[PDB]
RNA sequence: UUACUGUUCCCUGGGAUUGGCUUAUUCUAACCUUGUGUCAGGACCUACGGGCCAAGGGACAUUCU
RNA sequence: AGUAACGCAAACAUUGGUGAGAAUCCAAUGCCCCGAAAACCUAAGGGUUCCUCCGCAAGGUUCGUCCACGGAGGGUGAGUCAGGGCCUAAGAUCAGGCCGAAAGGCGUAGUCGAUGGACAACAGGUGAAUAUUCCUGUACUACCCCUUGUUGGUCCCGAGGGACGGAGGAGGCUAGGUUAGCCGAAAGAUGGUUAUCGGUUCAAGGACGCAAGGUGACCCGGGUAAGAAGGGGUAGAGAAAAUGCCUCGAGCCAAUGUUCGAGUACCAGGCGCUACGGCGCUGAAGUAACCGAUGCCAUACUCCCAGGAAAAGCUCGAACGACCUUCAACAAAAGGGUACCUGUACCCGAAACCGACACAGGUAGGUAGGUAGAGAAUACCUAGGGGCGCGAGACAACUCUCUCUAAGGAACUCGGCAAAAUAGCCCCGUAACUUCGGGAGAAGGGGUGCCCCCUCACAAAGGGGGUCGAAGUGACCAGGCCCGGGCGACUGUUUACCAAAAACACAGGUCUCCGCAAAGUCGUAAGACCAUGUAUGGGGGCUGACGCCUGCC
RNA sequence: GUGAAACUAAGUGGAGGUCCGAACCGACUGAUGUUGAAGAAUCAGCGGAUGAGUUGUGGUUAGGGGUGAAAUGCCACUCG
RNA sequence: AUCCCGUGUGAAUCAGCAAGGACCACCUUGCAAGGCUAAAUACUCCUGGGUGACCGAUAGCGAAGUAGUACCGUGAGGGA
RNA sequence: GAGUUGAAAAUAAGCAGAGAUCCGGAGAUUCCCGAAUAGGUCAACCUUUCGAACUUCUGCUGAAUCCAUGGGCAGGCAAGAGACAACCUGGCGAACUGAAACAUCUUAGUAGCCAGAGGAAAAGAAAGCAAAAGCGAUUCCCGUAGUAGCGGCGAGCGAA
């Protein structure tokens, strides 16, 4: 209980000069934060787990756990959890769902998630809910596995990750059911360009349903918004790139 | 129950008043030292009018 | 130790008031009424009418004018007599 | 706006920052990134930060011309 | 041009008085209006408009002897109310630090910052103008003194706690209201009559304690072993806390209630005085039942997804570190004593604020009576406050705001614009079509008052009989409906001051970009948002529920 | 009801960008006013009225800009 | 050319260097990469004295009286 | 050097040839806000341990880290801060306009903003002008001269 508070950035969109940099943020429900513990450090110590709580910060649900030395703590919760089991951070630590341990120690083609690319900062892969990363194979320094969005990226092995596959996948099947449960989430009403004045996006003017009326389709900015690709040429983690995503 | 389109001045507090145009507010940006200046040499006698102590009969608590 | 200000000990009382009403307080009240500097308290003027007419001091209630001039309500103890303190100064 | 002349974001080359051994690839020492790792005053910095020690990159990139 | 108008169609009228002078000022009587206000408080704001005396140049849309006007003087009393001396959110500043032509910008701790949290009072009386502020009575908070005991404490530090949503309805109480009873008074020129009129009231707080209410393991009332509230002990990095283990414990929860406070205090009425103001004595009864809250128990319970502030005060407790000390410090009961700053007037659903006006307007919040009624709607009334700041006559056209209008009934008209009609409750009966939810109150018909009985009133409804009227939800209040088509799916949003729509948004669908030092966005830069998020996520373009489909280059 | 389910009848429950309708927020039609009582109001009806609701207090975003369920609308009766 | 800067390169020491309007030669002149320095000069919110073919209350300073007052505006500010 | 207690009479009391009132020089006090600077703050107020905050100066002590740095303590009417019409210096640096349009150009290195400083500031004691003859720091005025030149060789600009 004592992992949640109120002291959260609120004003979301604002930046210090408080303009709208991030569009469509406001309204929606107060949420309290959750200290989620990404890291999973405090190794060689069995917990386990008494609730599954609703997390309103992401997609996937919580887990609470409660260790010998009265610690607690919060953590993701996998696919085919159930109350009572344990979990273990560590290096000899079998290779169930739940553990932590680094990628040298386990097999080839693990269900893995809550990655971390470097040591201290915690996991940030494979956060969101039904989310998984299925490792192909590791030569030598670094190891190589699947994210979800398709791409194969190159990963130093003594990176931490849990295993299994994130809870709650079933959250897709249900559609919202009108505009009010949107707005209660903090998304506030799309407008489309086409409709605006010339002055505010470059597909406003023209009388009745105006087509796009240029060479190509652009963002609010001038740029183009269909095939161009946005990452930087050149990048410090070009290397560990081994393909595209598809 | 819609107010008119003039009533620009509903009565506001004195005290958010003296936080958006008070004496301690104009003394903080360069402009507004310049501001008092140019009060000054024009020899106006209440130089800030939206401005209130913290007690006495004019404090808005 | 200190006072809260620091002024003039003998300035915190100006003069007395002269009306039908606060002849009036004298004798149902056993008050008396008083001008008093604006940063006057009412432990300064407790502790000064306990040395000029040496005194007794029940309670001391105060307030400001709209012309920024404060007034002094001082009520003694039952034991002393405002009445005979009033005509020791001359007003009656 | 496929009017004229220009500016900016962005891409690319030469030069500086910028170095070593090999036949373009490697190495670590500049430089970039990170630490809930550690020490620190009367005290705290698990409050940014500082010093130290490590980890991942690496003479590429960032920055200037 | 002495023309228009003198700011609502709530309504004035008489007598008497004041005075040089009265439709306009004062009083009395009667009439009429508001009465979820046109009533009483109160926040902001205004800033002496408040009270008394004097005056009437100007100001008041008339008058004026009056006034929110003018002159003079006076008036706002707090340990308990509100705010500060306590805390912190949004947000603003920021030691150092980073960045930057200058100004300066970003930013850490920290500090400011109520619209919140925390913290101690009521009744009655007094009255030119103030009182939960003054007086009386009864309480509370903090500090100090005193009396014993303890004899290391006080900060830092650790932990607990403070600490929180919406919707829904049930139950137990009270406020409040009605009636009855009791007490007192009354003849209100009428046919009769007392069946009429008035009163029947009291707080904060202290002390005690609760169910047939809610909760707490065990059964179909009994039995029984763990088990609730609330405590204790123990192990490990290990004081407290947390976690695990063991153990005691049928009672717990709190609005209400009882009693004191609470006196022949308050009070109808009566006896006498008067300059008619009130004063001075006297002062009975002071109970019960029913109705019943939108308020209390109550962050009590149940359900649901959108998942519902922080800090301090408070409480518990070791070590390290800091300060101080044998009382000079901590702690307990009684008693006694002591008690900072500012606001406090007056108006506040307005003539004093905001609208240039004494403007048919706007202005957060609290209190919430009686009859009928589902109701805070509506109609008439109580308390209380008002009669709207020019009037008197006359009763042409014409205009506006309203009522009815023979026969016909949209022939009017761009157009059924406007007006008229419908209307409630209880029964009967309700179509095509449909996404099976709806359509639907479909449509369309019948009944409706009062009296007696059935009937035991069973809170009702129903049945039978009788009776009045042209008319029974008789007033106010209170849906018009049906067939067909186009656009958009729908609830919603929009050009404040000529456009509320077929436009926008919308759930959903699709394309494309982004692997986190992310893309994108704002910045000279440092850096910020995105995000304390991680491809079931984020940004951008188009389309716009759903259903069948979405071709060729 | 079935082998178990699917399915199905009652009761309980009280959901909803649900219905009627005051306050409150809005402003569709018409009349009146149009040297107005009022620089957008009065009167009679009308829409939403547990929600994408309304509102107070205290704050944030400032012009080669901001904001905009997007009208070139709003940003102190002033906005291409 | 002379003078002053950003980027990148980079000399010489009197037998020398710079300048003399690309540059070379000869001659002349001068000695950069350190610093300080009065006077003649520019201005009037003001002070004292003096003088006006300057105004005389719609003039002259906005202001001959409580004028940057009254008044208006959220404010800057405007302004009798 | 004879009457006085402001404008400003009146009233009530005083001072004064033992030389007042008044006029000058040097001093004292100088409440609150304000650079404001004990802390806070809605300027003229509040809370307070009662303090010129911070930087600088003079000392003492001596983190990570040996020397040091940074902190901490104390002293010290204790240097600096802010204000200031115009002129002056430095930094940023327009547009309408003119060219009968307009971009090179002009308006203009003007206006305005910021910073700083003085009664003046800035400049200034030849690595200079000049041309075969000579001058001997800087600044200002006359004049050279609207000349030599610059310029979509246009407008216009303009030396020594
Ligand atoms: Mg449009
Ligand atoms: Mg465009
Ligand atoms: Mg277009
Ligand atoms: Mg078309
Ligand atoms: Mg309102
Ligand atoms: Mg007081
Ligand atoms: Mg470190
Ligand atoms: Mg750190
Ligand atoms: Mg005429
Ligand atoms: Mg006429
Ligand atoms: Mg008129
Ligand atoms: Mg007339
Ligand atoms: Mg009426
Ligand atoms: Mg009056
Ligand atoms: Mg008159
Ligand atoms: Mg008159
Ligand atoms: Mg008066
Ligand atoms: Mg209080
Ligand atoms: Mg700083
Ligand atoms: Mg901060
Ligand atoms: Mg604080
Ligand atoms: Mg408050
Ligand atoms: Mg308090
Ligand atoms: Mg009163
Ligand atoms: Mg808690
Ligand atoms: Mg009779
Ligand atoms: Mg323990
Ligand atoms: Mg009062
Ligand atoms: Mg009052
Ligand atoms: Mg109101
Ligand atoms: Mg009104
Ligand atoms: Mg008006
Ligand atoms: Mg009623
Ligand atoms: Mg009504
Ligand atoms: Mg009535
Ligand atoms: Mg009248
Ligand atoms: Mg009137
Ligand atoms: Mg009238
Ligand atoms: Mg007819
Ligand atoms: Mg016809
Ligand atoms: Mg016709
Ligand atoms: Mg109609
Ligand atoms: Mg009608
Ligand atoms: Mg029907
Ligand atoms: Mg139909
Ligand atoms: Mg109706
Ligand atoms: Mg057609
Ligand atoms: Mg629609
Ligand atoms: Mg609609
Ligand atoms: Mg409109
Ligand atoms: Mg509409
Ligand atoms: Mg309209
Ligand atoms: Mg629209
Ligand atoms: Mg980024
Ligand atoms: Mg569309
Ligand atoms: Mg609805
Ligand atoms: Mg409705
Ligand atoms: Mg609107
Ligand atoms: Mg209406
Ligand atoms: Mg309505
Ligand atoms: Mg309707
Ligand atoms: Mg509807
Ligand atoms: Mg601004
Ligand atoms: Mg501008
Ligand atoms: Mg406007
Ligand atoms: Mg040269
Ligand atoms: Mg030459
Ligand atoms: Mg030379
Ligand atoms: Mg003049
Ligand atoms: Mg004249
Ligand atoms: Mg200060
Ligand atoms: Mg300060
Ligand atoms: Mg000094
Ligand atoms: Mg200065
Ligand atoms: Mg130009
Ligand atoms: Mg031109
Ligand atoms: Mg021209
Ligand atoms: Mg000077
Ligand atoms: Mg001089
Ligand atoms: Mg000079
Ligand atoms: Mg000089
Ligand atoms: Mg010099």
């Amino acid at each position: 209980n004592n992992l949640i508070s109120g002291q959260r950035r609120c004003g979301k969109g604002r930046n210090a000069r408080g303009i709208i940099t991030a569009r469509h943020r406001g309204g929606g429900h107060k949420r309290l934060y959750r200290k989620i513990d990404f890291r999973r450090n405090e190794k060689d110590i069995y917990g386990k787990i008494v609730t599954i709580e609703y997390d309103p910060n992401r997609n996937a649900y919580i887990c609470l756990i409660h260790y010998g030395d009265g610690e607690k703590r919060y953590i993701l919760h996998p696919r085919g959890a159930i109350i009572g089991d344990t979990i273990v951070s560590g290096t000899e630590v079998p290779i169930k769902m739940g553990n932590a341990l680094p990628l040298t120690d386990m097999p080839l083609g693990t269900a893995i998630h809550n990655i971390e690319i470097t040591l201290g900062r915690g996991g940030q892969l494979a956060r969101a809910a039904g989310a998984v990363a299925k490792l192909i194979a590791k030569e030598g320094k670094s190891a190589t596995l699947k994210l979800p969005s398709g791409e194969v990226r190159l990963i130093s092995k003594n990176c931490s990750a849990t295993v299994g596959q994130v809870g709650n996948v079933g959250v897709n099947q249900k559609r919202l059911g009108r505009a009010g449960s949107k707005r209660w989430l903090g998304k506030r009403p799309v407008v489309r360009g086409v409709v605006m004045n010339p002055v505010d996006h470059p597909h406003g003017g023209g009388e009745g349903r105006a087509p796009i009326g240029r060479k190509s389709p652009t963002t609010p900015w001038g740029y183009p918004a269909l095939g161009r690709r946005s990452r930087k040429r050149n990048k410090y983690s070009d290397n560990f790139i081994i393909r595209r995503r598809s | 129950g819609k107010a008119a389109l003039c009533l620009t001045k509903r009565s506001r507090s004195r005290k958010s008043l003296a936080r958006t145009h008070g004496f301690r507010l104009r003394m903080s940006t360069t402009s507004g030292r310049a501001l008092l200046k140019r009060r000054r040499a024009k020899g106006r006698k209440i130089l800030c009018t939206k401005t209130n102590p913290s007690s006495g009969k004019r404090a808005s608590p | 130790k200190y006072p809260r200000r620091i002024l003039d000990v003998y300035q915190i009382l100006q003069s007395p008031i002269i009306t039908e009403a606060a002849i009036k307080n004298i004798a149902d009240e056993n008050s008396l009424l008083f001008t008093v500097d604006v940063r006057a308290d009412k432990k300064m003027i407790r502790e000064a009418i306990s040395n000029f007419f040496g005194v007794k001091v029940r309670k001391v209630n105060t307030l400001i004018r709209p012309d920024g001039t404060k007034k002094a309500y001082i009520m003694l103890n039952k034991e002393y007599n405002a009445s005979e303190l009033a005509k020791k100064i001359g007003i009656f």
